[PDB]
């Protein structure tokens, strides 16, 4: 941004500063908020098992290791258009949707049992 | 020109195609209290715990709306659970469906008209992994992606068309049963009361009219701007509401300042509380207003989505007889297309034209007997009498195979004299 | 009214609505159900009733032999409607509630 | 606060009236401009007009 | 010092006010020619007066 020589700040629609001028070396710095988002826990019933997977919404995976932490070791970290998914492994088959994660992805609990994530299937194919 | 012995009958017809747009869903949104009100402040949070469970309730409400949206889409589009395909050879009797069938030369296999529709509407907040966009987002406001991507809805729509044109209305009741297309159309005329030999003798005419009507839809859509107002309104309203919510963070509500870090960096706690409390009250009221109006809009959209599901079941998978439910005229058939946040129906309909004048009568007295039409009506060409069907002028001689007898001819008001020809006697003649 | 409160007039006056209704009746009784699908095509009234019995599964024969009986019953029914309306008070509750 | 209460209740009533108006439009279109076969949609008995 | 409560209230009430006229238009404007009934009233014995 080209602060003119007489200017000092830059404000937001909600009256929050988002640029500034360093009072010693007169240069312009942008200010950006840190990352935030929800946390979704995906579970089969407690009657069936005590295992879970975790979804960090709208957050690129790298920043989860940056910031309980007994899962982020991973070995099965996966990046979906809905966020960063941890604790579930990716298969190549397509089934019908069981628990909806979003953006076309669902997850289920199956086989030595685990939690798998796949792309839902619309139905069988047929030619008249 | 009403009169008590005059009738008017059509002599030609016209095939009409028209469009209808319906909203189905809207944008899923999520808001976080403790960020919207007390951003990054522990004093404010401890002050907010004294209100109990307002914020849990707000989150539950918004989540309910968010789920209901996906339910809406599922009801409207998932009417079939096999993905039919159309054969490679396109001998459809002379009808041309090129502008509504899928097109492989695009990354998303959408047809021509679906591309026009997707370029007409200017959507925002797509929600996928990431301008007023970020200014909004920086305050606890997020947008979630829908469950069905835009490339799956297109598959559903192409399945519905392929089924409709290769099998008819049978795939909506059981297994799909094939049948040539021209014979399908003959059935669909017997549906509206026109004899079926009218199609086999005017087949090229009908095909040409259908093709031209599709062409006009195409250009009229490719030119005019305000076709899709109904969808744009939804988008606009959502954007506006969200914008005003963000603006309300600049107000004082009577404190010394609208910035929370200034109140915290000047005064000592026992006097900072008196000010922070005022800020909390104002902002909490702002959220409640937002959530209430969102609930009411969601109810409206649900009503519209149920209507669209009914039209899909009754106009596309069958042939409707309810008047003006699937267009103006006598319904023949319909085709679906998808548009951003909604659906578009193309209704194909039959409209008579070229009418003429005749004189009529209710019955015929022959030998002290009264003959009535089995199906049709008696008309006079000026000197002679004929029977015809009611929707298309096509006269025939009066015999004892297309009339039936009942009573003598002393009681009907307006009966006329003529002769009724017996088919067997000329064989015996 | 004297505290910021106002009432606006509707766009369609009460004579335009009456014109619309009279148009609908005239079309219905002179042409049948054809004016809702295209151009209006005329047809005598008795024959239109014969069609409308064929619509419910009764032969059209039945009407032409019983025409005066049917006409009389229709007229009497309309008469009862009007006087019953002219007598009882709470017919229109649904509107008064609004 | 009094104004906000007023406006909210008015919005809900308006929604109810809209539903009723859609029903009336359908009855005009199907009972008057045609002959209906849906049972009890246009009265009790077999519909004529 | 409260900002935009009043623009919101006026906006809501205006929305309702317009929707009313939309309702009436939908119900009654089903035709777009104004038919007339003939001067002679030979309707077969029925009486619509
Ligand atoms: C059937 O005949 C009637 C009566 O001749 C026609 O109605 C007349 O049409 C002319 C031309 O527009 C008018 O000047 C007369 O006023 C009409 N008569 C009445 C009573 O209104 C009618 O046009 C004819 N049908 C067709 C299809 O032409
Ligand atoms: C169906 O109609 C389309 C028109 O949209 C026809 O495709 C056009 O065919 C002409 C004939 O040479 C070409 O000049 C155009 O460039 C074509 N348009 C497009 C968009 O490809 C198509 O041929 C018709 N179907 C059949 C079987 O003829
Ligand atoms: C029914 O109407 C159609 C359409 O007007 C008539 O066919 C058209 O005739 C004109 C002149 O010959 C040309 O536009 C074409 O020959 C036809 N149009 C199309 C689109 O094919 C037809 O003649 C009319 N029916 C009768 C019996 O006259
Ligand atoms: C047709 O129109 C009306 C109804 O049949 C008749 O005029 C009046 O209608 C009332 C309706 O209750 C009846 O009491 C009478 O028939 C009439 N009242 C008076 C005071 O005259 C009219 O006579 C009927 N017949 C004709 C030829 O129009
Ligand atoms: C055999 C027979 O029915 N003849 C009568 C004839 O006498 C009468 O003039 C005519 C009037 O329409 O109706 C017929
Ligand atoms: C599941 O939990 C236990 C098994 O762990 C079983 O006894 C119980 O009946 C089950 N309850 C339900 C609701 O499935
Ligand atoms: C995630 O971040 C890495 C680097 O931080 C970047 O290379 C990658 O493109 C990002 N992916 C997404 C989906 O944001
Ligand atoms: C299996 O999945 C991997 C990525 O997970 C992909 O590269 C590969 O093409 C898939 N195999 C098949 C047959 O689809
Ligand atoms: C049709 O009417 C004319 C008189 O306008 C008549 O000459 C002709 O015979 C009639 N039709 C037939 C098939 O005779
Ligand atoms: C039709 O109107 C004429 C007019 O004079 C009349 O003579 C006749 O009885 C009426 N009814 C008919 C022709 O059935």
């Amino acid at each position: 941004k080209k602060f003119l020589p007489f200017q000092q700040f830059g404000r937001d629609i909600a009256d929050t500063t988002d640029a500034v001028r360093d009072p010693q070396t007169l240069e312009i710095l942008d200010i950006t908020p840190c990352s935030f988002g929800g946390v979704s826990v995906i579970t089969p019933g407690t009657n069936t098992s005590n295992q879970v997977a975790v979804l960090y919404q709208g957050v690129n995976c790298t920043e989860v290791p940056v910031a309980w932490r007994v899962y982020s070791t991973g070995s099965n970290v996966f990046q979906t258009r809905a966020g960063c998914l941890i604790g579930a492994e990716h298969v190549n088959n397509s089934y019908e949707c069981d628990i909806p994660i979003g953006a076309g992805i669902c997850a289920s609990y199956q086989t030595s049992q685990s939690i798998i994530a796949y792309t839902m299937s619309l139905g069988a194919e047929n030619s008249v | 020109a009403y009169s008590n012995n005059s009738i008017a009958i059509p002599t030609n017809f016209t095939i009409s195609v028209t469009t209808e747009i319906l909203p189905v869903s809207m944008t899923k949104t999520s808001v976080d209290c403790t960020m919207y009100i007390c951003g990054d402040s522990t004093e404010c949070s401890n002050l907010l715990l004294q209100y109990g469970s307002f914020c849990t309730q707000l989150n539950r409400a918004l989540t309910g709306i968010a789920v209901e949206q996906d339910k809406n889409t599922q009801e409207v589009f998932a009417q079939v659970k096999q993905i039919y395909k159309t054969p490679p050879i396109k001998d459809f009797g002379g009808f041309n469906f090129s502008q509504i069938l899928p097109d492989p030369s695009k990354p998303s296999k959408r047809s021509f008209i679906e591309d026009l529709l997707f370029n007409k509407v200017t959507l925002a907040d797509a929600g996928f992994i990431k301008d007023l966009i970020c200014a909004q987002k920086f305050n606890g406001l997020t947008v979630l992606p829908p469950l069905l991507t835009d490339e799956m809805i297109a598959q559903y729509t192409s399945a519905l068309l392929a089924g409709t044109i290769t099998s008819g209305w049978t795939f909506g009741a059981g297994a799909a049963l094939q049948i040539p297309f021209a014979m399908q159309m003959a059935y669909r005329f017997n549906g509206i009361g026109v004899t079926q030999n009218v199609l086999y003798e005017n087949q090229k005419l009908i095909a040409n009219q259908f093709n031209s009507a599709i062409g006009k839809i195409q250009d009229s859509l490719s030119s005019t701007a305000s076709a899709l107002g109904k969808l744009q309104d939804v988008v606009n309203q959502n954007a506006q509401a969200l914008n005003t919510l963000v603006k309300q963070l600049s107000s004082n509500f009577g404190a010394i300042s609208s910035v929370l870090n200034d109140i915290l960096s000047r005064l000592d706690p026992p006097e900072a509380e008196v000010q922070i409390d005022r800020l909390i009250t104002g902002r909490l009221q702002s959220l409640q207003t937002y959530v209430t109006q969102q609930l009411i809009r969601a109810a409206e959209i649900r009503a519209s989505a149920n209507l669209a599901a009914t039209k899909m079941s009754e106009c596309v998978l069958g042939q409707s007889k309810r008047v003006d439910f699937c267009g103006k005229g006598y319904h023949l058939m319909s085709f679906p297309q998808s548009a951003p946040h909604g659906v578009v129906f193309l209704h194909v309909t039959y409209v008579p034209a070229q009418e003429k004048n005749f004189t009529t009568a209710p019955a015929i007295c022959h030998d002290g007997k009264a003959h009535f039409p089995r199906e049709g009506v008696f008309v006079s060409n000026g000197t002679h009498w004929f029977v015809t069907q009611r929707n298309f002028y096509e006269p025939q001689i009066i015999t004892t195979d297309n009339t039936f007898v009942s009573g003598n001819c002393d009681v009907v008001i307006g009966i006329v004299n003529n002769t009724v020809y017996d088919p067997l006697q000329p064989e015996l003649d």
